[PDB]
RNA sequence: CUAGGGCCAGAGGCGGCCCUAACAGGGCUCUCCCUGAGCUUCGGGGAGGUGAGUUCCCAGAGAACGGGGCUCCGCGCGAGGUCAGACUGGGCAGGAGAUGCCGUGGACCCCGCCCUUCGGGGAGGGGCCCGGCGGAUGCCUCCUUUGCCGGAGCUUGGAACAGACUCACGGCCAGCGAAGUGAGUUCAAUGGCUGAGGUGAGGUACCCCGCAGGGGACCUCAUAACCCAAUUCAGACUACUCUCCUCCGCCCAUU
């Protein structure tokens, strides 16, 4: 538990350098990207228990985690049923589904409120 | 048959191919040389031994 | 004893301070400046049988991001709608580049509520380039309290990591759904 | 997907060359307070093989360094942040808009630390430097510089 | 003892083509996966079809089937009012998104032209899903509501027409004790020395020819390493650098 407790130091500054990069200098992404890669070939190979919420703002289609905010496309829409979050990056053309919903508040907490509520020491 | 649409593939070519090496040439793919040294066996056959060859290769043309 | 260790990462993003007081006589001030212009724009819409048609009111979660992409002076309205408002909210939050956020938590109904339209409206924004539409709004809009965002870099060179090792265990998740297989 | 994702480039341009170098400058803030964060003593003296132990399980992308030793005289006395990392070379930034790309190959490299120096014979340290921090590196071979 | 063969069962035969029987072989073309200092039409490695089995924990509805969890919809069943368009009358939904535009996206359905008449393959049009942009009304003509069933959808986790591994598309059947390998030894021989030329280089008080020069002549250094044959050959492998044909990258200096 100590030495998957260092990885997670070098994980999440791989993490803060691409936040660093992208509130450096827009339009030109190539460091975040390469250290967004890094940090999926890390948890790709080293495979860990990461966090539900941040990895799917990765953007797992090549690497993107700060970028669709303020320069690609978050928006929301009605397609069929319940209204859905359409999040494309303008990289691969890659689309993401997330459906957003007042209904189901207790199933957006059913993940999130639990080790926010049940972490014990 | 399917390749020998494109060679010539002797009755005795596929017992030369079986041990002996066989080349490509102006005409038809026939036999080199040996795969086995025997090139002073060869001779010492050919003196005093018995050793025979393939000649197919001569054509023929008959004349009335 | 099935406890596995977790790299969660959610860096809290607090929102604005509960000024209260503050917040609450400056919305009324909004709401009397909107009644003060008068309603031609739902009369232009409906047409119940052009100038204040003329403003680009950002309704909707989708015509505010467009509104805060590209490069626009304006202000935005946010209210918690549901408890997973951070996600929506949260690229309201990460646009701040030449925009006001103003966050309200309890109150943006009541002022969509007295104003002559349709349904509540969660997410308003207003772009009023080069337009006069209220000059004591434009005063008011330096004078509410602004959000520093710690997550990026927030415009002074100083970073700040936290270690959030969360360690999950098996007995509780399988206290709270309680399934077994064989 | 991997010829698909290779259509623009992950890859630097010319375009990201003039970008102010000065503008970098916090990423070595950045490493200098992650490495204070890090490691976390300073003052008597504690076990250089701990020292090795961070300097092997760390991805050092983003740290100063510069060629102390390499078999080509001109790669020696280049100083810079880095910026990529590959199989055999990595790329760095230097002063006044120019960029290098140092490979290695046979050459070591000085580090300088918020109180130590260090020399990082960058022979072995190849092969996509996520399989550094991961696992397989044992004890082989010496390099003559 | 022609294994270009036969025997019970099988009707399956490892992407396609070409050569060889040395078919765990080589070359070309197409796709997929991974990686790489030449923007990439680049290079390297692995794989290609079919059938069966499997894939830490947590999470999730399902890691192979079905049910139990929720949401949306009704050529099906049921109940009530029956007051069934009255000033385009009533009801539902809609800024938490109805709709409009665009299509080298889908293993989907229908029409439809060409090769062809088993699985079919390709240009196009209509509906649903999908992505991009801007925003106000859309549904029905007696109406409304829950319950069963059917269809569709879900944020997770390294995984959800997937990917990865293993197994299988056959098994069995044929020897000669007699001389002596362009080296043939086995208590296990064979690249030993000298000199001139080959090539990579340096220097010139030598000779010949008249475009500043060119050609030949003299002397020295370097010609290594990997390793060693016991029956041969073909192919693949791994270990090479005096040596030659190309594709290249970085850095330094010049115009
Ligand atoms: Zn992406």
């Amino acid at each position: 538990p100590v030495k998957d407790r260092e990885a997670f130091q070098r994980l999440n500054f791989l993490y803060q350098a691409a936040h660093c990069v992208l509130a450096q200098d827009p339009e030109n992404q190539a460091l975040a990207r390469f250290y967004c890669y890094t940090e999926r070939t890390i948890a790709k190979r080293l495979v860990l228990r990461r966090d539900p919420s941040v990895k799917r703002t990765l953007c797992r289609g090549c690497s993107s985690l700060l970028v669709p905010g303020l320069t690609c496309t978050q928006r929301q829409r009605r397609c069929r049923g319940q209204r859905w979050t359409v999040q494309t990056c303008l990289t691969c053309q890659r689309s993401q589904r997330f459906l957003n919903d007042p209904g189901h508040l207790l199933w957006g907490d059913r993940p999130e409120a639990q080790l926010g509520s049940q972490a014990d020491s | 048959n399917r390749r020998q649409k494109k060679n010539i593939w002797l009755e005795t070519h596929i017992w030369h191919a079986k041990r002996f090496h066989m080349v490509k040439k102006w005409g038809y793919c026939l036999g080199e040389r040996p795969t086995v040294k025997s090139h002073r066996a060869c001779y010492r056959a050919m003196t005093n031994r018995c050793l025979l060859q393939d000649l197919s290769y001569y054509c023929c043309l008959e004349l009335k | 004893l099935v406890v596995k260790t977790s790299l969660n990462n959610p860096y809290i993003i607090r929102w604005s301070a509960l000024e209260s007081e503050d917040m609450h006589f400056i919305l009324q001030t909004l709401e009397d400046r909107l009644k003060a212009i008068g309603l031609q724009k739902i009369e232009d819409k409906k047409k119940k049988n052009p100038a204040h048609v003329r403003k680009q009111l950002a309704i909707g979660v989708n015509e505010v991001t467009r509104a805060l992409e590209r490069r626009e002076l304006l202000l935005v309205l946010v209210c918690k709608s549901v408890k997973p408002a951070m996600i929506t909210s949260h690229l309201i939050q990460l646009s701040l580049s030449r925009s006001v956020p103003a966050c309200q938590v309890p109150r943006l109904s009541e002022r969509i509520a007295p104003v002559i339209g349709l349904k509540c409206v969660l997410a308003l924004a207003f772009k009023k380039n080069t337009t006069d539409f209220v000059d004591e709004v434009r005063a008011i809009i330096p004078r509410v309290p602004s959000l520093s965002v710690p997550w990026l870099q927030d415009r002074i060179e100083d970073s700040g990591e936290n270690l959030e090792t969360e360690p999950l265990e098996s007995q509780d998740r399988e206290l709270l759904d309680t399934s077994f297989e064989d | 997907l991997s010829a698909r994702q290779r259509r623009e480039l992950r890859l630097f341009d010319i375009k990201p060359e003039q970008q102010r170098y000065s503008l970098f400058l916090p990423l070595h803030e950045l490493w200098k307070q992650y490495i204070r964060d890090l490691c976390s003593g300073l003052k008597p003296d504690t076990q250089p093989q701990m020292i090795q132990a961070k300097l092997l399980k760390a991805d050092l992308h983003g740290a100063i360094i510069s060629v102390t030793k390499s078999k080509c005289p001109s790669y020696v006395g280049i100083t810079g942040i880095l910026l990529q990392e590959t199989k055999h070379i990595f790329k760095i930034i230097t002063k006044e808009d120019r960029l290098k790309v140092i490979p290695k190959l046979n050459c070591v490299f000085t580090v300088e630390t918020d109180g130590f120096i260090s020399y990082i014979y960058g022979s072995k340290f190849q092969l996509r430097s996520s399989e550094r921090s991961a696992k397989k590196f044992k004890a082989k071979g010496t390099i003559d510089l």
